[PDB]
């Protein structure tokens, strides 16, 4: 009995894989949008604080290369209020 | 190894977990793992002197990806000079900062 | 012959447990090397997706890969549906 | 339907002590229930009951007076408050009350 | 005679009814009448996410269906 | 309102604790022809109270020799591992829902052991240590069947979530696939409770009470409470692991009902055990744990990693 | 007035104390036989709440049942001394009360009362199991009459 | 509720001074045990949840306590205090006071250079931003030790049996 | 480096000074021990998890294992010397100086 | 974080229990009676009375066992890889050199509580 | 550094048979020595009874075993008529048998649950405890006390059997054997019993005899000596 369940309970997972692979361009495609508005909101705000930091250079990439560079916690909510950066670190491991 | 029975006998007892750009379970990426290849593969067969001269830029590359200490560096230096003018009241962070 | 079986006499007259243990070890031992089902499993195992299955750009000559999920090309499930 | 019996010999356990609150006063006093046949009551209000289908030891017992001697017993009775006339019975050294 | 052990093993039965009879209600009661979503892995934390997002009323147990856009 | 989960599943405990107390000396009473507790409120009903009352009026001695910094730590340690046992527990749904939930109730049980190190070598008397010691070795020795017996079991499972249980046995219970391992897991679960046979650290006709000697009224009465609930929350453990309830996601309160009736008949059949046997040696126990219940259980360990695979069952991760 | 609630709360935790009288098995001779009847399930001790106890620091009650000899008396007391406080002390058969039997013997304490106060006198050559019940019911109706929240009144 | 690990590793290093300023080592073990609880509840905030279990259930759960047995059977005829020694004091104060005054520099400076450089922009702020699917990444790789592992499953199984062997050789004493 | 790095590799320095500088019992020194294994333990698994080196994920497990077998080989050498001795006390361990 | 919530509340209602149960009671103590109990006698302290090789032997043993569990613990995962028999081959190996302790341990006294 | 643990105590213990001090060392957990102190209980009887008649002195042998007091009795009773020279008569002796056998079942009930009960097993002790409530309704019935009966004397006994008892014993006594069972039932074949008694506390035969053993303690080393069929009485 166990083997006819357990086999069953293999089909149905596959079954959820594949609606969660289904569904990963359209979450691809907004974290995409999500992390560049992000990130491109803080250059929008650094290039205000940073005006009168004399040698600042503001949107200068602290990597020698030019490849695109998945951002940190730091980059995206370092401007944002502690309950999003908060949530955004430990919202998963703390929810219970 | 100072004898490298592994590379005589083909057997891989402890290289697969030598670095994170090897291959991992279920294909999971390493967080620097564009930056350890490149720097692998600027290093690659030229031996260690040269390799610490001529592919530096690779391993700093690595190395802020690794601790990312001068990205540290510049997020507090926004951070403290964002709380300098907000003292003053010069610098209103705006809603979608707040809220 | 006698004397094998007299072994398994005492000890399964003074050390049951010790016979049980050891016979299930064995089974367990031996067992999975005779079993069909064995390369099921890991059949079973191969055809869970847990990654995005990331497409490739048909250069031309690839007859073999689908286009499209529901055509004919590519690796099928349906040994597992019935299994 | 010999737990249907079961059951209504409970009911009538409770109608056996004149309704609930009666029953309640045998539960809370004597912290038991059964209805036996009352063989006589003393001078002092305790009522004495056999139920001889019980065993030995428990087909006759006192229900105690809850005033004796001008002291409150409804809570607080004890073995010294039945009468040697009836002590006799209690003890069954007796047959005859 | 030991069916009177029963009354205290209906009070216990009560006493230990309550914490799972509580447990699903106070689940339902904060979760919009629905089960309290279950997040194993990070992929249903980000579902949960998207689901307040989109709410409008930072609850991810608020569903907004084809009446929303389409 | 989840403080509200968090107090409406600990008191409901205790008061179950504290009327397990009755029930348990109304199953001894009947199976010794008499009666038990039927005085003190109908039926014992209010002996529980009595009990308590009565524990916290009374003067708790406390021995001239006694670092009272653990001596009152114990009790703390005890009763708040007995209690947060229960928090994982999927009464149909946990209060809290983790991915490692039976390694969490493996971790804070094996943290409990503490409470008897720490009791006994607070209490000094210099012969209360040599129970503690001795309780020790019985607790740590039987944690290492429970941890195998818990691997073996879960490799149906696919994971250590407390919730998949359910899943795994909705159309079986994992006794009818695990019979031998049950009943080495019971008997271990007996045996870490220090109950049935295996009660030596508090051996009434062996050393009085051994390391609750010194304890008395208040703290003797948290550390009884503290015992109690490690005992019926090892047999919802054991219902939920091997007599897994149907549930209904429309009606969770059936699933409540199945588990809780489950949940005391095994607690009943612990006190019954207790009726039933002569006690065990500290040897004798030492001697089945380890050369009885240890080989069988790595036996069963290594047929219940390979049955699934050769079968093709094994379950998902998911 | 404030009278009231302290009545209240002395009935209170007179009814727990009395509830729950757990005694000490302090078995010295033929005396220790009837008691275990009384314990038996004829009378079934238990049925009174009162318990089959362990080591004096959980007990509420010493029951002296049997003769007390010289070479005895020191541990009696110091049990009796380790019993936390509210403690009685049950004096049960003739040995136990006033020496008894061997009340003229040159090893024989004559009455636990010499060792330790007793609240109640049992009687008997051993009493019945009957008789020790009555005795420990008395002790009960002892408890439920005192008065200490009341005598805390009006200090 | 913002910083919560930085508590902890406090915390951590405070309980670190308790028993590494060494009193009787029955309070050592408790501040151990403190130290790795606090460390357990470090790397569950790191998302290392089977880490942190395996802390308890094997430190605080086996090796520690067969360190506190061992303790209450070898010790001294009156088991020492903290209190009892000066020393300990000493050494507990200097460690804590070296503590607070490096926790407080890095606080208001965020660029002590303690033999390394250290900033303390935050401790959320290096995490990662991106989605581990359907499974837990600490488990998977863990699960890899049967499989990616062969190599050191057969030298530590080798070393736990050789470790049985050389306690009976070391213990008979003959 | 960020600063829980910072405390955790203070509680590796603190467990090794308090190793370095004795005190008469021998389980004091094995508790340091223990305390250095246990900031290590924690070092590694900080540093495999934030950089989701995901095959390291297992070292932590074998550097626990191994570090509690020399534990076990610390306290049986103890327990010699307290059979010897009656205590754990180091100074005993000075016959060896001729 | 509802878990330590939940922690702090069993912890606080313990600790709050341990008050009520060692402040609430009327006390009256004398020398004699906080001696250390001892059946009606008093106590030898002796000299490190909790003594015997055998007790520290069944606790290394349990220490090296739960080792050993430790190793075995992420089994239910590692029943999830494509490469099934190598991963079989090394838990078998594992519970072997498990047995194989044990048997050790067992044939060499080792178990034993002698005399 | 040999601290065998002196533990010298246990008088207030349950399982002390009432009043014993044991002073025990121990080579770590086996047994090396048992100084039983004993006098706990010693009331002077010996000497008491020089001051009392012969008739007076009989209830002193009612508590010497107070597991067995018509056995004692019957002892002493047994001496004085051979002092006297003097026989008493047979329906005396035939109660006298007859209510020794009684005691017997009492005594051997409370040795066999006592033991029990010290050992962990509890119940047997209750089941069996109202059967000796019985036979203690039967002394009680014959001579007014239930244990205490002084009821067998130099010269037979004090007084007739009352009409009814012999068809009481008889209505008790066809119902033991099944209590016995259930006894049994508990004890005889458990592995947990058998093993906390088989193989314990054997004494040989010789050295049984040396130490002045007698009754149960020389059968169960095999010696086929019984004083009821060997010089009965
Ligand atoms: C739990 C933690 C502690 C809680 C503290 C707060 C509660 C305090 C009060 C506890 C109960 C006090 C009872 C008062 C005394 C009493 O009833 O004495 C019996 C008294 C008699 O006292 P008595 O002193 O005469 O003793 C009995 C003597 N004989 C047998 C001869 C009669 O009777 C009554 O009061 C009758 C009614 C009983 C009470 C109603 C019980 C209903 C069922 C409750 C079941 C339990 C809950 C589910
Ligand atoms: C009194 C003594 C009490 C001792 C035990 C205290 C509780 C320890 C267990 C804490 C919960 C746990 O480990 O859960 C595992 C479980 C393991 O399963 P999980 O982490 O997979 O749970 C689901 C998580 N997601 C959704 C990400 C999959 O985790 C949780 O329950 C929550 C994880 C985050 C927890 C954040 C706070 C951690 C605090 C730890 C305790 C710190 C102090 C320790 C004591 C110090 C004493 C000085
Ligand atoms: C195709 C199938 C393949 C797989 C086959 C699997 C094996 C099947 C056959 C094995 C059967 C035995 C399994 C293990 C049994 C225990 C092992 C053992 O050592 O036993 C003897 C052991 C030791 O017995 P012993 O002392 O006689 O023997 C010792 C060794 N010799 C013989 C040398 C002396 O005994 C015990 O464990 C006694 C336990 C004491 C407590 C008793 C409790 C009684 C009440 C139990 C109620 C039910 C419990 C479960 C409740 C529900 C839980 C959900
Ligand atoms: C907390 C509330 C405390 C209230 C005051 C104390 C209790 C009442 C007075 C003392 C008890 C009565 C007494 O002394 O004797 C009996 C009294 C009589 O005592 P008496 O002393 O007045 O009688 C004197 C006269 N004689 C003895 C001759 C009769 O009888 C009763 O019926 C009293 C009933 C009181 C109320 C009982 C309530 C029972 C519990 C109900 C709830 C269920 C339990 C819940 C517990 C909590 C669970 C979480
Ligand atoms: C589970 C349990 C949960 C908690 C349950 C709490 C129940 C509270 C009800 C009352 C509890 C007992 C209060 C009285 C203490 C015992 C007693 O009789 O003390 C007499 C003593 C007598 O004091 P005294 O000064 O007359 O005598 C002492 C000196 N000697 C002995 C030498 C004569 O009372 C006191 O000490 C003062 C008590 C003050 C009033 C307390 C009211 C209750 C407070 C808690 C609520
Ligand atoms: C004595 C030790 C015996 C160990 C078991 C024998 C080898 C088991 C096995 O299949 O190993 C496969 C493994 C791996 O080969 P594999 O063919 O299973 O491939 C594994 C591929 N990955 C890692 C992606 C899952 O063998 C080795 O790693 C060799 C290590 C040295 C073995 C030395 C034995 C002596
Ligand atoms: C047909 C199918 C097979 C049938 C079974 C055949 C083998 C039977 C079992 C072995 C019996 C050996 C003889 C024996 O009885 O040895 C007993 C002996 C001492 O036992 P003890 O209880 O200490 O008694 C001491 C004296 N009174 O024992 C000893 O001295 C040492 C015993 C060591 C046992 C170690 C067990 C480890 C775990 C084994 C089970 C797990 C699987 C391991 C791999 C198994 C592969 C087959
Ligand atoms: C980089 C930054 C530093 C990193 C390292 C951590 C430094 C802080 C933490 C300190 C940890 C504990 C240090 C002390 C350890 C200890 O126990 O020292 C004992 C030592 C001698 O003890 P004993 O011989 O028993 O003394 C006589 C008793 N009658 O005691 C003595 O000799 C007396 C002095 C006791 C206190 C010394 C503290 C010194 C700390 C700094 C130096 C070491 C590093
Ligand atoms: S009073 Fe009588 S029965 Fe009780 S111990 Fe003394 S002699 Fe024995």
């Amino acid at each position: 009995s166990m083997m006819k369940w357990n086999r069953e309970r293999r089909r149905l997972q596959i079954e959820d894989f594949e609606a969660r692979i289904a569904l990963m361009p359209l979450f691809q495609a907004e974290k995409d949008r999500r992390v560049l508005q992000m990130l491109r909101e803080n250059l929008e705000e650094e290039a205000i604080i940073m005006k009168d930091v004399p040698d600042w250079k503001v949107g200068e990439s602290v990597f020698h290369t030019t490849r695109w560079v998945t951002p940190m916690m730091g980059e995206l909510y370092g401007l944002r209020t502690n309950e999003e950066i908060l949530s955004a670190t430990y919202g998963f491991i703390w929810y219970t | 190894p100072f004898f490298d029975v592994q590379k005589r006998l083909g057997l891989d007892l402890d290289r697969w977990m030598t670095i994170q750009s090897a291959e991992q379970p279920h294909k999971i990426p390493g967080r620097c793992h564009a930056f350890e290849k490149e720097w692998i593969e600027c290093a690659h067969g030229i031996g260690g002197i040269r390799a610490e001269k001529e592919c530096k830029i690779e391993f700093d590359d690595f190395v802020e990806c690794l601790l990312r200490q001068k990205t540290m560096k510049r997020l507090s230096a926004i951070k403290r000079q964002r709380d300098k003018l907000i003292k003053e009241g010069k610098y209103t962070p705006p809603p979608h900062h707040l809220g | 012959a006698g004397r094998i079986a007299s072994f398994l006499k005492n000890a399964w007259a003074k050390e049951p447990v010790l016979v049980a243990s050891f016979a299930i070890g064995g089974l367990a031992i031996i067992l999975p090397s005779l079993s069909p089902y064995t390369n099921y499993a890991i059949r079973i195992n191969r055809a869970t997706p847990y990654n995005y299955p990331v497409p490739l750009r048909d250069d031309g000559n690839m007859p073999d890969v689908p286009s499209h999920p529901q055509d004919p090309q590519g690796p099928s499930l349906e040994w597992l549906k019935n299994l | 339907m010999e737990l249907v019996q079961v059951l209504r010999r409970g009911l009538q356990q409770v109608s056996g002590h004149g309704g609930l609150r009666g029953y309640l006063r045998v539960l809370f006093r004597a912290n038991d229930v059964r209805v036996g046949t009352l063989v006589g009551e003393d001078k002092y209000g305790n009522k004495y009951y056999e139920d001889n289908k019980q065993f030995f030891g428990r087909h006759r017992w006192v229900i105690y007076t809850t005033e004796m001697n001008g002291r409150d017993t409804f809570w607080d009775v004890d073995g010294s408050m039945v009468p040697p006339e009836w002590h006799r019975w209690l003890h069954c050294m007796t047959d005859d009350p | 005679m030991w069916f009177e052990i029963l009354p205290g093993i209906a009070v216990m039965a009560a006493c230990l009814f309550i914490p799972g009879m509580a447990t699903a209600h106070i689940h339902k009661f904060t979760n919009g009448g629905k089960e309290k979503r279950v997040a194993h892995f990070s992929y249903q934390w980000n579902l949960m996410e998207r689901d307040r997002c989109i709410s409008g009323v930072n609850r991810y147990h608020v569903t907004k269906g084809l009446e929303n856009i389409d | 309102m989840f403080m509200i989960n968090i107090l409406s599943l600990i008191i409901p405990i205790l008061l179950a604790v504290a009327f397990l107390t009755l029930v348990e000396r109304k199953v001894l009473g009947y199976m010794q022809l008499r009666k038990g507790p039927n005085v003190v409120g109908p039926y014992g009903l209010l002996q529980p109270i009595a009990d308590a009352l009565k524990l916290v009026t009374k003067e708790p001695l406390r021995p001239g020799t006694s670092s009272i910094s653990m001596f009152i730590i114990a009790p703390i340690l005890g009763l708040s591992l007995a209690l947060t046992m229960w928090v994982p527990l999927p009464m149909p749904y946990p209060l809290i829902n983790m991915n490692l939930g039976v390694l969490f109730m493996l971790a804070m049980s094996s943290l409990a052991v503490y409470s008897i190190l720490w009791s006994g070598w607070a209490s000094n008397s210099k012969y209360a240590l040599i129970g503690a010691l001795r309780a020790v070795a019985q607790t740590i020795s039987y944690e290492v069947t429970l941890a195998i017996i818990l691997l073996s079991v879960l490799l149906m499972n696919g994971s250590y979530t407390l919730s998949t249980l359910i899943t795994t046995q909705e159309h079986i219970w994992m006794i009818f696939t695990s019979w031998p391992l049950a009943m080495m897991w019971f008997i271990s679960t007996l045996a870490e409770t220090n109950r049935a046979p295996f009660d030596l650290t508090e051996g009434e006709s062996e050393l009085v009470s051994g390391f609750n000697v010194e304890y008395a009224a208040g703290p003797f009465a948290m550390f009884f409470m503290a015992e109690y609930a490690n005992i019926i929350m090892m047999n919802a453990f054991t219902a939920i692991l091997f007599l897994g309830a149907s549930h209904d996601p429309h009606t969770p309160e059936l699933y409540t009902i199945n588990f809780v009736l489950k949940t005391l008949a095994l607690t009943i059949t612990f006190l019954w055990i207790r009726a039933s046997y002569p006690r065990f040696r500290y040897d004798q126990l030492m001697h089945l744990l380890w050369k009885s219940f240890l080989p069988l259980t790595l036996a069963l360990c290594m047929w219940h990693i390979s049955l699934p695979i050769m079968t093709a069952s094994i379950p998902p991760q998911s | 007035r404030g009278e009231y609630v302290v009545a209240k709360l002395d009935d209170l935790v007179n009814w727990a104390r009395r509830s729950s009288l757990w005694p000490m098995t302090f078995g010295l001779a033929c005396c220790a036989v009837e008691m275990m009847h009384m314990a038996a399930p004829r009378y079934d001790m238990d049925r009174f709440g009162v318990v089959f106890r362990a080591s004096p620091r959980q007990s509420d009650v010493m029951i002296v049942a049997g003769t007390l000899t010289n070479k005895m008396a020191p541990a009696l007391r110091k049990v009796y001394d380790q019993m936390p406080e509210p403690r009685y002390v049950v004096s049960m058969g003739s040995c136990a009360n006033g020496g008894g039997y061997y009340h003229y013997s040159y090893s024989v304490v004559r009455g636990c009362d010499r060792i330790v106060p007793v609240d109640i006198y049992v009687p008997g050559c051993p009493p019945t199991a009957e008789a020790l019940l009555y005795g420990i019911l008395q002790l009960q109706r002892k408890i439920k009459r005192e008065k200490r929240l009341r005598i805390w009144y009006r200090r | 509720t913002m910083y919560i690990a930085f508590i902890l590793s406090t915390i951590f290093v405070i309980g670190f001074v308790g028993f590494s300023s060494k009193p009787s080592p029955i309070y050592g073990g408790l501040g151990l045990i403190v130290s790795g609880g606090v460390g357990c509840g470090i790397v569950l905030n790191f998302g290392g949840s089977f880490l942190g279990l395996m802390v308890f259930l094997i430190y605080l759960g086996g090796m520690l306590v067969v360190f506190g047995y061992t303790t209450a059977m070898a010790t001294e005829m009156y088991p020492e205090v903290w209190v009892s020694n000066k020393t300990v004091f000493g050494a507990f104060v200097s460690g804590l006071m070296m503590e607070f005054c490096m926790v407080y520099y890095a606080l208001k400076e965020e660029e002590v250079e303690i033999i390394f450089k250290f900033n303390g922009l935050g401790d959320w702020v290096i995490y990662d931003t991106g989605d581990s699917g359907f499974f837990s990444e600490e488990a998977m790789g863990i699960a890899a030790l049967y499989s990616y592992g062969t190599w050191l499953v057969i030298v530590t199984g080798w070393s736990l049996l050789i470790g049985v062997v050389v306690i009976m050789e070391i213990t008979r004493g003959n | 480096m960020p600063l829980v790095y910072m405390n955790i590799i203070m509680a590796f320095a603190i467990a090794l000074a308090g190793l370095l500088m004795y005190r008469s019992h021998l389980m004091s020194s094995l508790l340091c021990l223990e305390g250095m294994m246990l900031s290590l333990f924690i070092m590694s698994t900080l540093i495999i998890l934030n950089t989701h080196f995901t095959l390291a994920n297992m070292m932590p497990i074998i550097l626990l294992v191994f570090a509690a077998c020399e534990a076990a080989l610390g306290l049986s050498l103890l327990v010699m010397v307290s059979n010897t001795y009656g205590t754990d006390y180091v100074q005993n361990l000075n016959l060896l100086q001729c | 974080m509802n878990i330590m919530l939940t922690l702090l509340t069993n912890v606080t209602l313990a600790s709050l229990l341990v008050l009520i149960a060692f402040w609430l009671p009327q006390l009256n103590a004398y020398s004699e009676k906080t001696s250390p109990y001892e059946c009606g006698f008093d106590p030898m302290g002796s000299a490190r009375l909790p003594f015997s090789m055998k007790f520290f032997l069944v606790a290394i043993t349990f220490l090296l066992f739960d080792l050993e569990i430790a190793l075995l613990l992420p089994l239910p995962w590692a029943s999830q890889t494509n490469n099934l028999k190598t991963m079989l081959t090394m838990a078998l190996f594992l519970l072997i050199l498990l047995a194989a302790s044990l048997a050790y341990e067992w044939t060499q006294k080792g178990l034993e509580w002698a005399e | 550094l040999v601290s065998n643990l002196t533990l010298n105590f246990g008088p207030q213990h349950p399982a002390a048979h009432g009043v014993l001090r044991l002073v025990m060392e121990l080579s770590g957990e086996m047994v090396r020595k048992c100084d039983p102190h004993i006098g706990l209980l010693h009331r002077g009887t010996e000497k008491l009874i020089e001051y009392k008649t012969y008739l007076q002195a009989l209830p002193y042998f009612d508590r010497l075993d107070y597991v067995s007091m018509m056995c004692n009795e019957q002892a002493y009773s047994l001496a004085v008529e051979k002092l006297l020279n003097i026989q008493p008569p047979p329906r005396a002796q035939w109660i006298r048998v007859l209510f020794g056998e009684i005691t017997r079942l009492l005594n051997h009930i409370m040795a066999v649950t006592t033991h029990a009960l010290d050992i962990g097993a509890m119940t047997p002790f209750f089941w069996m405890f109202e059967e000796r409530e019985k036979m203690f309704e039967f002394y009680e019935r014959v001579s007014g006390a239930r244990m205490h009966a002084a009821y067998i004397r130099p010269g037979g006994v004090h007084q007739d059997l009352p009409l009814g008892l012999l068809d009481d014993i008889y209505e008790f006594s066809k119902n033991f054997s099944f209590r016995i069972d259930e006894l049994e039932e508990m004890l005889t074949n458990n592995r947990i019993w058998r093993n906390r008694t088989v193989d314990i506390g054997v004494v040989t035969a010789e050295d049984a005899l040396n130490y002045g053993f007698s009754g149960v303690m020389l059968r169960g080393s095999g010696i086929q000596w019984d004083l009821r069929k060997t010089q009965p009485y």
